[PDB]
């Protein structure tokens, strides 16, 4: 990027008396342009600003596209026979000087006049006139009291809370074992009193196939579960394609059915350096004939003659009689679609019993009497915790209120009891006895 | 009471509880299960109102 | 302490004006 | 052509109220005799903004002052000057401000 | 791809037609599409103001990307129709109002 | 009922009809169409689709 005026020839002597020429800009760097606005007006002070109004319009946006952090002006100096020395120090400069402010983002109240040149703003923070003024939308208000806002107190810190778990459970068994299961006989298997770690199972073996539904994969290691479940098999890779809830496929898919409202996901590898043979691969089994639908996370052994002609088979094997189980026929050199693929389903529920099985987040100190943040095995929000007199049974883990919302948790660690009661909040009123006659205002939380 | 009452409704989304939707999903798909709740809430109040 | 004559304090005694905190933390304040 | 300028003099900064000044266009959009309420990058009212002067004060050992210190850009600057012999004359804007990194001139 | 940001830069090949003023007819200024009649603008914009909304965020001035000429824009008369009958046990003579 | 697994097909899915309960509606005037296209063009078969 190169730009070059017109040329020109500015005046270069040094002028005495009084500064005359104010220069305001303003430099913005949004989305990779490089704005800037631009005012010039003749002033006649020695120092400061002037304090009458003025308005910016835009000069130029350049379209450059890169940081810019830290900046520094230039000044030029005098030299003549006045200013004896060398480069360094044989020099002078004119009297001049300058203004940096940093802007922040900040609502304004802008009025326009006939000709569409702003000739007043209001700035809704400065104080409660001005948040006033920009509630009514109006630069002068009448006398009365106004409801111009609320408020509420910030909180000042933030505690997590987890189990005393540390043994760190395998998931290796169910994702490195030496052989699975059949489709239509799919293994299941229970994970529980865990500390997960799905952080360096996401992307530690370079997967294929991974996609979740109910819960976002960067999101579960912040999550508290119970009784992880998981399933496993080997498949075609076209029926990968409709293992989703809330999708129709073959009898194979029928099999193995996901429930409408499923919480968790699929994980689905390649497999051809195991699972091809050089004389063909054929222990893998799979049902191709059914009387009707199967209900979601069912399993079915059953082995019997196909009867959907009008004939009964009784086990003859013979016309219209096929037997429901057919084998796959894997080798190492066949279509793109025709490698097995190793599929490993994992299913989660919530707020049904007190969580055994999330990721490892460093528990941290117990603070009361303060409203801040929390996190009681998933149940985040904020408030002051306070001892509590109302008496748990010992199966119980918290209580709720007619809201639906909680009001009393149990600590997960040392097994006490803590209510919960956000910080006071409420709206603010202006009492102003107008603009007109005076700018003074009082100020009522209520 | 009535009014309390209307914030214990799914109004269709996944779940009633706001921090629990923000806490378990990403913004691309929190966005519509929050839009459900706030149509559901909206009504709610519009009905109070008159 | 309260001036008000016996059939006020009468009227007063009918009537019968947490259910109320449990509103007070939705935003909803009397 | 780099040289390193000497007999500067030292001077803590001085500030200066703001005031009112900041306000520019926000959008190309023609508007006439109606309020408009906006949100954007605005220098606040009633402010602390930084301020610099280079004056070769006379006498003795008098104040020399070439103020040019690099200074953060966060998300904007107002920069105003106060002119009467053309002193301040161009802007650098940079990251590492050497040939690592492109610098806007 | 971005929208209304700028004066427009690039796009196809529509060859241009000529300018019609003073009758409602449908109009394209750089995407800008509706209809009304165009006329000459006496509210003065700033060099770098393009065009001029309201109050109900609909464009009312715009500047003509050729010769860089301010026109209003406003939608053709329209209103209501009111009939007078006096019954169609009487009469089947009517009248008509346009309001 | 039988055309629906006979011959193991490859792409079956319906539009605005569940294929399981196409057993229990009658129509009138069922119209068939027939040609041949390669992998890709089978996969915007679909309405709405360019
Ligand atoms: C940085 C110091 C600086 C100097 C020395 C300066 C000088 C300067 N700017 C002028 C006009 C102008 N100068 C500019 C713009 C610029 N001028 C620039 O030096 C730069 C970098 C820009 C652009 C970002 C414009 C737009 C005018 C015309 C203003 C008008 O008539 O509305 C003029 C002639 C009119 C006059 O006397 O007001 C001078 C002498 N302006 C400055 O901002
Ligand atoms: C001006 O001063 C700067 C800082 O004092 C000089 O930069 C230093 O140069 C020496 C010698 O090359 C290096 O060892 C230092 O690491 C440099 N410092 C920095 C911060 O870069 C610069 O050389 C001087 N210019 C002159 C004397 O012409
Ligand atoms: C603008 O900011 C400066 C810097 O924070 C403020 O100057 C400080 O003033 C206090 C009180 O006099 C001193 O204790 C600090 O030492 C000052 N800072 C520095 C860096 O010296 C200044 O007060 C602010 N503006 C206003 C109007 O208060
Ligand atoms: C600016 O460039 C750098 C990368 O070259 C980025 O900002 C840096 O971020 C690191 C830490 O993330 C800091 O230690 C550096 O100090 C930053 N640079 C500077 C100059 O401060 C960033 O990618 C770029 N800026 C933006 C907005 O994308
Ligand atoms: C507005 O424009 C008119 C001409 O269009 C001009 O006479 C007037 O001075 C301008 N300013 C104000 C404040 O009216
Ligand atoms: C875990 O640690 C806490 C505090 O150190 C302790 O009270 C508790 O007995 C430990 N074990 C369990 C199972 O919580
Ligand atoms: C299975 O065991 C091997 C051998 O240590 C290991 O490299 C691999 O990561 C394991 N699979 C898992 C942990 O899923
Ligand atoms: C109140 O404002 C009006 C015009 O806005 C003015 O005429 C009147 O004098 C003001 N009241 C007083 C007491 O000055
Ligand atoms: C209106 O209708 C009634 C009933 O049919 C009839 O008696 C009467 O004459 C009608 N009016 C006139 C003006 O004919």
């Amino acid at each position: 990027f190169e730009y070059v005026s017109q040329p020109f020839l500015m005046d270069l002597e040094g002028k005495q008396g009084n500064f005359k020429n104010l220069r305001e800009f303003v430099f913005k760097n949004i989305d990779g342009y490089f704005k800037i606005y631009s005012k010039h007006t003749p002033i006649n002070l020695v120092r400061d600003l002037p304090q009458g109004f003025s308005a910016l319009e835009p000069l130029v946006d350049l379209p450059i596209g890169i940081n810019i952090t830290r900046f520094q002006t230039l000044l030029a100096l005098h030299r003549s026979y006045l200013t004896p020395g060398d480069s360094s120090s044989g020099w002078t400069a004119g009297a001049a000087a300058y203004y940096v402010g940093y802007l922040q983002p900040r609502t304004f109240l802008l009025k326009y006049n006939e000709n569409g040149t702003i000739t007043d703003a209001v700035d809704c923070a400065l104080d409660p006139l001005s948040e006033t003024k920009c509630t009514l939308k109006s630069f002068t208000v009448e006398k009365g009291i106004y409801q111009t806002s609320n408020f509420r107190v910030q909180p000042t810190e933030s505690i997590v809370r987890f189990p005393n778990i540390t043994n760190l459970c395998p998931f290796g068994e169910v994702f490195n074992a030496t052989r699975f299961a059949s489709v239509y006989a799919w293994n299941r298997k229970r994970i529980s009193n865990c500390v997960a770690d799905y952080s360096v199972l996401y992307n530690s073996a370079s997967f294929s196939t991974f996609k979740c539904y109910g819960v976002s994969p960067t999101k579960l290691n912040d999550l508290c579960f119970t009784n992880v479940y998981a399933d496993s098999f080997v498949i075609r890779g076209d029926e990968v394609r409709q293992i989703a809830p809330g999708q129709t496929g073959k009898i194979a898919d029928y099999n193995y059915k996901l429930p409408d409202d499923f919480t968790g996901c699929v994980i689905a590898w390649n497999s051809n350096n195991l699972d091809s043979k050089v004389g063909g691969n054929y222990n893998y089994l799979y049902r191709l004939f059914r009387k009707s639908n199967l209900k979601p996370f069912e399993r079915d052994i059953s082995t019997e003659i196909y009867q959907a002609g009008s004939t009964p088979c009784n086990g003859v094997e013979g016309f219209n009689c096929y037997f429901p189980l057919q084998s796959y026929g894997f080798q190492p050199t066949n279509g793109v679609g025709y490698q097995p693929y190793r599929v490993v389903v994992l299913s989660f529920e919530l707020l049904h019993a007190p969580a055994t099985v999330c990721g490892p987040k460093k528990s941290t100190n117990l603070v009361k009497n303060k409203c801040v943040n929390f996190n009681f095995n998933g149940l985040t929000g904020t408030g002051v915790l306070t001892e509590s007199n109302k008496k748990f049974l010992p199966f119980q883990q918290f209580g709720r209120d007619i809201a639906d919302t909680t009001d009393a948790v149990r600590d997960p660690q040392t097994l006490e009891i803590l209510d919960i009661t956000p910080c006071s909040f409420g709206g603010v009123s202006v009492i102003t006895p107008g603009t007109n006659t005076s700018n003074q205002v009082a100020v009522l939380y209520q | 009471n009535t009014l309390v009452k209307q914030l214990s409704s799914n109004f269709g989304a996944i779940s009633s509880v706001l921090n629990d939707i923000l806490s378990r999903l990403d913004p691309p798909e929190a966005e519509v299960q929050i839009d459900r709740l706030i149509t559901g809430r909206l009504q709610s109040l519009q009905t109070y109102v008159t | 302490p309260s001036k008000r004559s016996f059939i006020e304090d009468l009227l007063f005694n009918k009537v019968t004006l947490d259910l109320i905190c449990a509103q007070k933390f939705n935003g909803l304040t009397v | 052509q780099c040289v390193n300028l000497t007999t500067r003099t030292q001077l803590p900064p001085a500030y200066t109220n703001s005031f009112t000044r900041g306000v520019y266009y926000p959008d190309k959009v023609f508007r006439s005799s109606v309020l408009h309420s906006t949100q954007d990058l605005f220098l606040p009212f009633f402010s602390n903004v930084t301020w610099f002067h280079a004056i070769h004060v006379s006498g003795t050992n008098g104040t020399k002052r070439f103020d040019n210190p690099v200074l953060p850009f966060n998300d904007g600057v107002y920069f105003a000057s106060t002119e009467k012999s053309n002193i301040i004359r161009g802007w650098i804007f940079g990251t590492t401000l050497d040939s690592k990194t492109q610098s806007l001139l």
